RNA sequence: UGAGGUAGUAGGUUGUAU
DNA sequence: ATACAACCTACTACCT
């Protein structure tokens, strides 16, 4: 009968140098680190979409409550939290006609339909960015639910109503990377869930008990997209750089390729957390192989080390490479040929496939979050999802799944690796929640990869995450 | 020096906690009843004393709940008495926070005072509060968020934390206790393609370079393949299983990892055959297989008073388990739980969309205790003895029916 | 390093590129939002950067 | 595509050795 | 090209 080890919950940092575990509570009490003056919003869509967005923007300012304010904290309003203005008066409208949407919506080919709709929105975006004298921080694209339903890669258009990825969101964000415009895509049913009902006279999506959670998530995403920093890590060490590598399949070309994207996190001399991407997805011409060539591995590590040195002044002491795959010998030897003697290379594999479930004997709740089961000096299990005493509820749904964290290559302390991963799980800026399951490096590398492998014509993409997430 | 906040104690706490913490973090000394976790029996005397002798401003949270609350009205009367005594025209400040309560329905002690509008925006209300406080020279210290952080930690974060208590968790791993002493590679040579089907044999066996690898004897395969009836015991390679499991084998004839993989293959095949022997229904998933019981198998689908087959609305739900042996870190049997839906008592719904939707609809209301009890009951049903169950290997392999427990040094308090 | 090239064309191109690359990099590879970029230009650059 | 979680459906690759 | 084990990704469906 085996033993477990507990890893303390990490604390994130907020305004006035105040540490907390919950992002929502820390934002409510102290506030963001940045001082944005206000958010100027550009809205694209039909007149109904503009009305929906204006109504939601007016609704945001007033406090919003949930069914339980212990499990899910309430939203006290946008300005009361972020201390900046995001009002409906600063809205810039670029109308898209319903007739124009219907002209391209009902087409035989899903590729042609999604390309036409994506181009219809992007043409207005770029025309307003270039030929209009007003400044817009974030562009909010209100999308009718038909466009969402009928633009999926595998979606089929009913016969009665009859490169680049066949997906509205990824192709939309991939074709806007040349102009560096942060965009937030909304569905009309998200902000007006009450007005869309099913055959039984009830809404399809019920946000009655989680209205404040929706407000939290939307407001945090909008604040991050406008150039604000809501929080940052507090316990991360100096001289260590975290890398996260994700491979994606590219079906745009005739020959399948495995594009590898990365995410890089570290600490600058100003105590600010530098978290960005690592792009120019290094491809592999062999189908089914998710291992980098020596040349591409050398290029990746050289670029990462050069970026770290430029931002700091010296090469990192430690480098951690979180990947969902296992590095092989040739790729690791290629990696080691770039690192200097002072830089220690550690390659960690993070997976969620191993089926180990721990059931509490005498309760209706689940295993505590932060528990670990160190298999051996190079392998452990980490429970990043589970019961959180602070919110008196579990992040998982039925029984949480563990993360099998294994130090595949290099020498490092396994407990330190688990602590680093559990601290990374607090850096998700796409959502305003308690810490999620996967580390932020792998998740954001996946988010980058899902967009960079949509459109082929991306020479040098930006590094900021507001253009991807 | 203090600033009294009066509200409806169980109704307007979300706004009051926010306002009190915001004002405390700004240097003001705030007296609110929800800032103390230990209210004495004679707390009203303390409230009256603090109103009379301590507070310089009396903020009143005006809402529909607090409009006619008896305790709030008593506090308002005491505050009015101190206001008349102190010759302070602006002692009582109402903060209007409820949109439902019209301005024509406020109580008699408030209908004449200038209120602060928190309805449209809390930030604007706090800005107005601070502007009034600096304009009226309300005493305050230097701003410090550490006080707000400490009070939040102490008061609203005291019963929600981890504690140093021992906990025991029940897993889904089946530690394997007994293994056959030796693994045999019989040199059967061709043997008519060595029963090319292989998977249809009576015992779990695999095909190596030019040997049949299995944990059983040579003569056990005479029924399916008669060539072994004359094959002698000289043409075989016997290896010790315990030596392989300890990472001791070497040389270029065979690799240790290949030996472990072959053992895993044999164990999986044996588990499949033994589970077939139990005469249960088999479901073929996308990449695995699961075993479930029918409606009429048990009397009445309530083994160990846990229930295994039931009905959601009109279909029948059945619990099922899927097993897979493994040798990392120690020989165990991964066991995964699943639910299957049948339109009739003993049938299957061909469409997978309805099955998936019904499974996700059902799983929303089961939770940890239900999952654990159902898994343990299903796994104890297959037990062949008091505390084990066997898989065919003459020889056989025994697996414990009690999953390995885990020990934890911390837990929570519900 | 670029201001003392003999040819005015090459000097101006190199020095404009030096000023321009940082602006573009901070536009694409940084998470701040900048309204106006105020390029403060010394006198030595200004005097020797005419046709 | 507000966001996480839990599952299911498909495909592929690698070391051996017929 | 078949059998297996041990890893890999892509694309939905439902809950709150
Ligand atoms: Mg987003």
């Amino acid at each position: 009968m085996k033993e477990l080890i507990y890893i303390e919950e990490p604390k994130i940092l907020f305004a006035h140098g105040q540490k907390c575990t919950d992002a929502r509570d820390g934002l409510a009490l102290f506030g963001p680190l940045n001082n944005l003056y206000g958010i100027k919003s550009g809205v694209i869509g039909t007149k109904q979409g503009l009305k929906i967005f204006r109504d939601y923007l007016d609704h945001i300012q007033k406090p919003i409550y949930n069914s339980n304010s212990i499990t899910r904290p309430m939203f006290p309003g946008f300005e009361a939290v972020f201390d900046c203005k995001w009002e409906s008066t600063g809205i810039t409208f670029k109308e898209v006609t319903n007739e124009d949407i219907g002209k391209f919506l009902y087409n035989s080919s899903t590729h042609k339909r999604t390309y036409d709709l994506v181009s219809l929105f992007i043409d207005k975006i770029i025309s307003a960015n270039k030929n209009e004298d007003e400044n817009v921080d974030v562009w909010f694209v209100i999308v009718p639910d038909e466009i969402y339903k009928y633009c999926r890669p595998n979606s089929v258009l009913p016969k009665e109503m009859v490169n680049y990825d066949a997906q509205f969101h990824d192709q939309f964000k991939a074709r806007l990377l040349k102009h560096t415009i942060p965009t937030q895509i909304f569905r009309e049913s998200t902000l007006a869930w009450r007005d869309f009902k099913n055959a039984f006279g009830l809404p399809i999506r019920d946000f009655s008990k989680i209205e404040g959670h929706l407000a939290w998530t939307i407001s945090t995403a909008a604040f991050y997209k406008a150039g604000g920093k809501p929080w940052k890590l507090s316990d991360v060490r100096n001289g260590v750089c975290y890398l996260g590598l994700v491979y994606k399949k590219v079906e745009k070309s005739k020959n399948p390729r495995n594009a590898c994207c990365a995410a890089q996190m570290f600490l600058d001399n100003g105590d600010g957390t530098v978290f960005k991407g690592e792009v120019g997805p290094w491809y592999n011409p062999k189908n089914g192989q998710y291992h980098l060539e020596p040349k591409e591995a050398k290029a990746l590590l050289s670029q990462s080390l050069q970026s770290y040195k430029e931002q700091i002044g010296e090469y990192p002491k430690e480098v951690f490479i979180h990947a969902k795959t296992r590095f092989n010998h040739q790729e690791w030897d290629a990696f080691l040929e770039v690192t200097p003697k002072e830089t220690n290379l550690v390659g960690v594999t993070i997976s969620k496939t191993k089926p180990l479930k721990l059931y509490k004997t005498e309760g209706d709740y689940t295993i505590l979050r932060g528990n670990a089961y160190v298999v051996n000096e190079r392998s452990a299990f980490l429970w990043t999802v589970g019961y959180v005493p602070k919110i008196q509820t579990a992040l998982s749904m039925e029984v949480p799944n563990p993360l099998f964290i294994e130090i595949n290559k290099g020498e490092a302390d396994i407990k330190q690796v688990l602590k680093d991963i559990l601290s990374l799980t607090k850096l998700n800026y796409n959502a305003c929640i308690f810490a999620d399951g996967e580390p932020v490096t792998l998740r954001f590398a996946d988010k980058i990869g899902e967009i960079l492998t949509a459109s082929t014509d991306i020479k040098t993409p930006p590094l900021a995450f507001k253009y991807y997430i | 020096n203090k600033i009294f906040i009066s509200h409806a104690t169980p109704d307007d706490n979300d706004f009051t906690r926010w306002l009190a913490l915001k004002l405390i973090g700004l240097g003001y000394e705030v007296w609110c009843d929800i800032l103390f976790l230990d209210k004495g029996v004679d707390f009203w005397s303390n409230i009256e004393k603090v109103i009379r002798e301590d507070t310089c401003k009396f903020l009143l949270v005006s809402s529909s709940y607090s409009n006619q609350r008896e305790g709030v009205l008593k506090e308002l009367a005491v505050a009015a008495k101190v206001k008349k005594q102190l010759k302070d025209d602006k002692f009582i400040i109402p903060l209007a926070i409820d949109e439902q309560l019209s301005y024509d329905d406020i109580n008699i002690d408030i209908v004449r005072l200038n209120a602060i509008d928190f309805k449209m925006s809390w930030a604007r209300g706090l800005k107005d509060i601070l502007e009034a406080f600096e304009k009226q020279k309300v005493p305050k210290e230097v701003a410090d968020a550490s006080k707000s952080n400490l009070l939040y930690q102490q008061i609203f974060l005291h019963d929600k934390s981890v504690i140093e208590k021992e906990e025991i968790y029940d897993s889904n791993w089946l530690s394997i206790l007994s293994f056959p002493e030796e693994l045999r590679f019989h040199e059967y040579n061709w043997m008519l393609p060595k029963r090319f089907d292989v998977r249809e044999l009576t015992f779990p066996a695999v095909r190596y370079k030019n040997y049949l690898c299995t944990f059983a004897w040579a003569y056990d395969f005479t029924y399916h393949l008669p060539k072994t009836e004359t094959y002698h015991k000289s043409k075989t390679i016997r290896i010790p299983t315990e030596e392989i499991l300890s990472g001791s084998y070497d040389s270029n004839f065979i690799r240790n990892a290949e030996c472990k993989r072959l053992i895993v293959q044999l164990l999986n095949k044996a588990f499949e055959l033994r589970m077939k022997d139990k005469e249960v229904q088999e479901y073929e998933m996308s990449n695995k297989t699961a075993y479930w019981l029918e409606k009429g198998k048990l009397e009445k689908d309530k083994f160990e008073k846990t229930m295994l087959v039931g009905k959601q609305k009109d279909k029948n739900w059945h619990f099922a388990i899927s097993g897979a042996s493994k040798l990392y870190p120690f020989p165990v049997l991964m066991i995964s739980s699943h639910i299957f839906f049948t339109a009739d008592g003993k049938k299957l719904i061909d469409s997978s969309s309805v099955q998936h939707s019904s499974r996700r609809r059902q799983g929303k209301n089961w939770w940890n205790n239900t999952w654990r009890t159902k898994l343990l009951a299903f796994i104890k049903y297959l037990s062949d003895d008091d505390t084990s169950f066997y898989l065919e290997m003459e020889e056989k392999v025994f697996v414990s029916n009690e999953p390995v427990k885990f020990k934890g040094n911390v837990s929570y308090n519900i």
